């Protein structure tokens, strides 16, 4: 019969790897802020990426030495059998840059562990990234043969580049409840991109900023979807 | 609301 070839292979024996790096405490020396709301966060993405049926491996409070250690160890596993990579990514951040617990990681220093050419067992299948951190300060105001070594990457960025992200003490953050909620309804449905787009209109519409600082008071956000993939993408198969 |  006639094939067509415009979806990932998502039929291998296993799903993957969902590595969660939840920073919350942050070294006293950093001047960084306890992020509170995160643990909901990291629940969450536990409880999404499960049912989805990822082999999850949840990680609190990684120096940026174990988070660069944690990275390689991992590229460096044998993912033959397994269909992607997911990484999520919850801390404190600027652009291109992710914190450990006791300083900066360069985004791309993570990444580059996973290239095509770097980890061979997953060339070829979807590496995604989700980072739930700020890609700067700015606050939006609101109205109304051979494959590239890039390929086969999604970033599913928070915010804009730019701009800050936004999470709830008690809620967890805007991009993530969003996120996890877009994927338990479409998963078995909708395309990720689709999902994505879904994410984006929500944390857009849904929700808006609450301070008694006038700076910070009635700001909004909208993610950023950055893609590399070759493929559509489904978590579901046959 | 927090930032990050």
């Amino acid at each position: 019969g006639i094939s067509l070839d415009n979806s990932y292979k998502m039929d291998y024996p296993e799903m993957g790897l969902c590595i969660i790096i939840n920073n919350k405490n942050f070294h006293k020396s950093t001047g960084m802020t306890s992020r509170s709301g995160t643990d909901v966060d990291a629940a969450n993405l536990r409880e999404t990426f499960r049912n989805l049926k990822y082999e999850v491996r949840n990680k609190n409070d990684l120096t940026r030495e174990e988070i660069v250690e944690l990275m390689r160890d991992v590229s460096k596993e044998d993912h033959s059998k397994r269909s992607s990579f997911v990484c999520v990514l919850l801390s404190h951040g600027e652009e291109g840059i992710i914190f450990g617990t006791n300083g900066p990681v360069d985004l791309k220093k993570i990444t580059n562990f996973f290239r095509g050419d770097r980890c061979r067992s997953l060339t070829g299948k979807p590496k995604l990234f989700i980072i739930q951190a700020c890609r700067g300060t700015e606050l939006d105001c609101g109205i109304e043969h051979k494959i590239p070594v890039e390929a086969d990457f999604l970033y599913a960025y928070s915010t804009a580049p730019g701009y800050y992200s936004w999470r709830n003490s008690k809620d967890g953050s805007w991009f993530i409840q969003s996120l996890c909620a877009m994927l338990k309804q479409y998963a078995d449905k909708l395309e990720f991109m689709h999902i994505l787009t879904r994410v984006n209109r929500a944390v857009a519409t849904e929700f808006e900023s609450f301070s008694f600082d006038a700076t910070f008071h009635a700001k909004k956000q909208i993610p950023c979807i950055v893609s590399m993939l070759t493929k559509e993408l489904y978590f579901y198969h046959h | 609301d927090e930032v990050d």
